[PDB]
């Protein structure tokens, strides 16, 4: 445990796209990551009006 | 000198990490004061022709 | 066993030396405990 | 978070720490190259208290090597773990020592204090918030006492809000090797008593006696002695780095041992010391540990407190124990020798319980003692000074440097005050 | 770094210096040519020789000692010797005229136009050196050229270099053997000049060296070869700290601090314990105990002094070899318990220990033993004043009737300096007596 421990350890299991080359996380995540949504992939089909 | 540094790519039989904690100057030293002298220096193709 | 000095360097071991080399016990094995 | 930065001074502290970091590293399981072999979550957890992070999983030791003579450091850098040690942290002087206190305290220090201060603050800025600092050196050490006395003075005004841990070995009472050694003692301990808050007292003769008693191996190395004391310093530091319901902070401890300001000198106490057959002849049980914990023979610090009494007692336990065997055992010893404590304070025990056992043995402990047994220590040297200051031996060196006997007058006057002070509190 | 420069004055002081370097090249494996085998030890000049030799880009180990003499016979002979190729020809400073044992002749007549030459050598050696802790001065009181010539040298190096050490080594005049009756005169001429400038002078006597030879080395007919080898071993032992390491490492700075009690007197005594023949070492035992008994046995010291007629101040033991603190610290504790040893009450502690895991090696074609635990005993006692007491009575007789005076005054000197030096010994002896008074 360092500063900002809990989520950093927990996020790697939910973030299942880790780059293999050293330091390429910024290169891998240059487009970005999935932060502004639920971990589940799909909530369409809701014909709820 | 140009042939050595640029063309010959410097001294081959030298040990790469020949630079570490020394004696009198107890630090990185024994790298290069000798400098290469070996191999055919004057053997380009225009001489033979 | 004269292993009490390991940094020393002799040159001619063919010529015998003298001295009554004391036996050697243990140094950190006492800190360890009971192999097997 | 709260971290620790170390200083190694004096050529002994060069050998002291070098065993001490290798003790820490092997306990945490880092290879000589530096690539940590991930095996324990908790040792990966609280490694930050002493080590910072380099690229590739290498944990730099946050300690600075200071000296004057090449060869002593030449060994340690060529030693097994010099590679993990920092050439940036290797500050040194271009001169010899002469084992002269004034030269290191006035002459050689002047051009080196600037560099070391700039160094130590750089690691101080590198880290966030200390508990404090700790120092490995000798009070009887020539260059160690000379440098440290300067640095402890300068570090006081720089950061007067942290812990000034000091780990100094007391020379052999019977022979000091160095003949001007007592002069170094006065010059050191006089300034030590004000600046420091914690002081550990260590003697080699007892370490010799410990070797004859439990080691039983006739011919040891001084590194073995380094290993023994490193186990002692490691135990008190296992408190901070490891979990378990024990309150570990040195100030959490220091307020518990120090009733009055002038109490800086403390004696250690260690846990099971065994012989060649006793390993398989010992039932590792709470009584016999504590019985061996409170053994006048298992004493190793300076001398036997039987001649005096106990001011405070504090022992921290490492292993898989419970809150009640520690509870009942203190009652047994409390009833055993109730009179040999001081009537000033009853129940002076200060216990911490570490549940994370060591690597190699499970059930262990460490003890720190403040007893009324330091009188004979400075009494012993006191006759020396009253003798050798009667006609001023070896005076022309120091006086030539700019020393005056007036400095000696207050230094002895301060200690004789402590002589009564330690005497009056108990007697 | 850690290095020093040696000086060897006079035909007397040169053969011993050769033996030391000869001894020194053995433990360094130096071939007579000047280069090691195909094994890699050369570079910018950085290994065990760097404190003794200068094996520069030329690949030739250059010893850091200067041989100065005034008579070319011996120095040219060694210039025809075995190792002369290593030795630098003008570092082998020679002369064409003698001093006729006259201190002033070697101090005034010729040294003037020679000191400038060596001063160039000293500075040209000084610039290339880095640590340069001090100097190794080999000389003799009974120096026909050693006395006068070195004395002026020691002054000139003192005035320009006063911040570093100067280690003096000389044979002390034999108490009852006199190879010259002009030898006495220059002796105090040296002492009175050197008392206020010399840092540390360590003395020895030849007769006791011979006495050792047929006592335990069992040689009734030795030579200088053994005589120079033994003393060369002595300086080798004290310099092993510069060469090798041990449990603790000590330097001449610590020797000068912890040995000399007070100014003026800087004259301790040296002794090496494991001096024994070869066949004896085969079926007998060496340990710290008996050698500590042997080194402190009064007949084992090489100067004619009785320790029971004096009192000790300091003691330095340099245990060269494989030993442990335990037996060493226990044995010295037993030594402190001894009642015959009358250390001055002024010193509660007087023991300076230097541990070095290196044991001394044998020399090919030698006569020493095969030692594993060796120690050099350096100590100063009050039993030394009798030597100066033995001195003054031969002088007051000689000076009362002015023998040989026409010689010394004929070349331009007078009696005031001779008068001056006598009260210096009178100052020296009461100093010895007064410090002896506790
Ligand atoms: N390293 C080391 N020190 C020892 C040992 N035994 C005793 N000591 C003492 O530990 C002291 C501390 O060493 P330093 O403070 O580094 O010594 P210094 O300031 O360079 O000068 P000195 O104390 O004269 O050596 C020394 O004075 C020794 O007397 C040993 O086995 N190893
Ligand atoms: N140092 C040394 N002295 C020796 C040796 N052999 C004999 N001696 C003694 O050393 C003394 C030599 O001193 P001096 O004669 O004054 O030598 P010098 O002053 O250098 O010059 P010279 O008069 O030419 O010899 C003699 O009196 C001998 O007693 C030797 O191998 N080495």
């Amino acid at each position: 445990l360092l500063y900002n421990w809990e989520e950093e350890r927990a996020t790697n299991q939910l973030d299942q796209i880790p780059p293999l080359q050293d330091g390429s996380e910024s290169y891998f995540f240059r487009h970005g990551h999935q932060g502004l949504l639920t971990t589940q992939p799909q909530s369409p089909m809701s014909s709820s009006t | 000198t140009y042939d050595d540094h640029y063309n010959r790519h410097n001294y081959n039989p030298g040990l790469p990490a020949l630079r570490t904690w020394n004696g009198q100057k107890l630090l990185w030293l024994p790298e290069k004061s000798d400098f290469p002298l070996v191999a055919p220096p004057t053997n380009y193709g225009l001489l033979e022709q | 066993r004269p292993i009490y000095s390991g940094k020393f360097f002799d040159r001619v071991p063919c010529w015998p030396s003298a001295g009554k080399v004391k036996p050697v016990g243990y140094r950190v094995a006492t800190c360890l405990t009971e192999k097997l | 978070m709260r971290e620790i930065v170390h200083l190694q001074a004096g050529q002994c502290g060069n050998q002291i720490g070098a065993k001490f970091w290798e003790v820490i590293s092997d306990e945490h399981g880092i290879d000589p190259t530096g690539t940590y072999h991930g095996d324990s979550d908790l040792q990966l957890e609280r490694i930050n208290v002493y080590y910072n992070e380099a690229t590739g999983g290498k944990y730099v030791p946050r300690a600075v090597l200071v000296d004057l003579e090449p060869g002593t450091m030449d060994s340690v850098r060529s030693g097994p773990f010099g590679q993990i040690f920092r050439p940036d942290n290797f500050v040194f002087g271009q001169s010899g020592a002469g084992n002269n206190w004034a030269k290191g305290h006035y002459t050689e220090g002047a051009e080196l204090v600037d560099s070391v201060l700039d160094v130590v603050r750089k690691e101080a800025e590198s880290c966030d918030c200390l508990q404090g600092f700790q120092l490995t050196h000798s009070l009887g050490g020539g260059t160690g006492s000379g440098m440290g006395t300067l640095l402890i003075s300068k570090i006081r005004e720089e950061y007067p809000d942290r812990i000034m841990n000091t780990f100094s070995v007391v020379p052999s009472p019977k022979v000091s090797d160095t003949v001007v050694e007592p002069y170094n003692a006065t010059l050191s301990v006089h300034q030590l008593v004000e600046n420091t808050d914690e002081t550990y007292c260590i003697d080699n003769e007892a370490l010799y006696d410990i070797c004859f008693r439990t080691l039983k191996l006739t011919t040891p190395t001084y590194g073995d002695l380094n290993h023994l004391v490193s186990a002692t310093m490691s135990g008190v530091t296992t408190c901070l780095r490891f979990p378990g319901q024990l309150n570990a902070d040195l100030r959490k401890l220091a307020v518990n041992m120090v009733p009055f300001p002038r109490l800086h000198f403390f004696m250690p106490g260690f846990a099971p010391l065994t012989s060649r057959g006793s390993q398989q002849y010992r039932a590792l049980t709470v009584p016999e540990l504590t019985q061996q914990m409170f053994d006048a023979k298992n004493m190793m610090a300076a001398c036997d407190p039987r001649h005096g009494r106990y001011l405070t007692v504090a022992a921290v336990f490492r292993g898989r124990m419970s809150m009640k065997e520690v509870d009942e055992q203190m009652l047994n010893v409390q009833n055993k020798n109730s009179s040999y404590f001081v009537e000033w304070i009853p129940n002076n025990v200060k216990t911490a319980v570490c549940d994370i056992p060591p690597r190699g043995l499970k059930m262990s402990a460490t003890f720190i003692g403040n007893s009324t047994a330091i009188q004979e220590l400075f009494k012993r040297i006191s006759e020396q000074f009253t003798a050798m200051f009667r006609r001023k031996a070896f005076l022309h060196w120091y006086t030539g440097e700019g020393m005056d006997e007036m400095e000696f007058t207050e230094a002895e006057s301060n200690m004789n005050d402590l002589v009564s002070e330690y005497q009056q509190y108990q007697d | 770094m850690r290095e020093c420069i040696s000086i060897h004055v006079g035909q007397a002081g040169v053969q011993i210096g050769n033996a030391c370097w000869e001894l020194y090249c053995l433990e360094h494996g130096i071939q007579p040519d000047g280069q090691m085998p195909s094994d890699k030890t050369i570079g910018g000049g950085d290994d065990s020789f760097n404190t003794f030799f200068s094996e520069t880009g030329a690949g030739k180990h250059v010893p850091r000692a200067v041989f100065v003499d005034l008579e070319p016979t011996v120095v040219d002979e060694v210039r025809t010797g075995t190792y002369r190729q290593l030795f630098h020809p003008e570092q082998l400073i020679t002369g064409k005229e003698d001093a006729a044992n006259n201190y002033a002749r070697g101090h005034y007549t010729i040294g003037k136009e020679i000191v400038d030459l060596v001063l160039d050598r000293i500075r040209k050696l000084a610039d290339l050196c880095t640590g340069l802790q001090g100097f190794l001065i080999f000389h003799s009181f009974g120096g026909g050229t050693g006395s006068g010539f070195a004395s002026l040298l020691m002054e000139r190096l003192s005035v320009d270099y006063g911040k570093k050490s100067k280690l003096e080594f000389a044979i002390y005049p034999a108490p009852q053997v006199s190879t010259a009756v002009v030898e006495p005169y220059n002796s105090i001429l040296t002492t009175h000049t050197t008392l206020e400038h010399s840092d540390c002078a360590f003395m020895v006597d030849n007769e006791a060296i011979y006495d050792i030879c047929r006592r335990n080395l069992d040689i009734e007919r030795p030579t200088y070869t053994n005589l120079n080898r033994l003393i060369g071993q002595i300086v080798s032992s004290i310099t092993a700290s510069l060469r090798f390491d041990g449990a603790l490492n000590v330097d001449l700075t610590e020797f000068q601090t912890n040995l000399v009690p007070y100014p003026r007197i800087h004259f301790p005594l040296a002794t090496y314990a494991p001096v024994i023949s070869a066949e004896k070492a085969y079926h007998e035992q060496l340990s710290v105990a008996e050698i500590t008994n042997a080194c402190f046995e009064p007949a084992n010291q090489m100067v004619k002094c009785d320790p029971r007629h004096g009192k000790y101040m300091a003691c330095c033991m340099l245990y060269r070899g494989d030993v442990v603190p335990k037996d060493v610290n226990a044995a010295i504790a037993t030594i402190k318990t001894k009642r015959t040893i009358q250390f001055v009450d002024w010193c509660p502690t007087g023991f300076k220990v230097g541990i070095n895991y290196q044991p001394p090696t044998v020399v090919p074609g030698g006569d020493l033993a095969k030692v594993q635990r060796a120690v050099c005993m350096l100590s100063n006692t009050t039993a030394i004043a009798e030597a100066w007491a033995r001195l003054d009575h031969k002088f007051d007789l000689m000076y009362a009737k002015r023998a040989f005076v026409h010689w010394y005054v004929g070349e331009g000197m007078e009696e005031g300096e001779f008068s001056e030096a006598r009260e210096d010994l009178a100052a020296l002896e009461k100093d010895y007596e007064e410090v002896g008074v506790d």
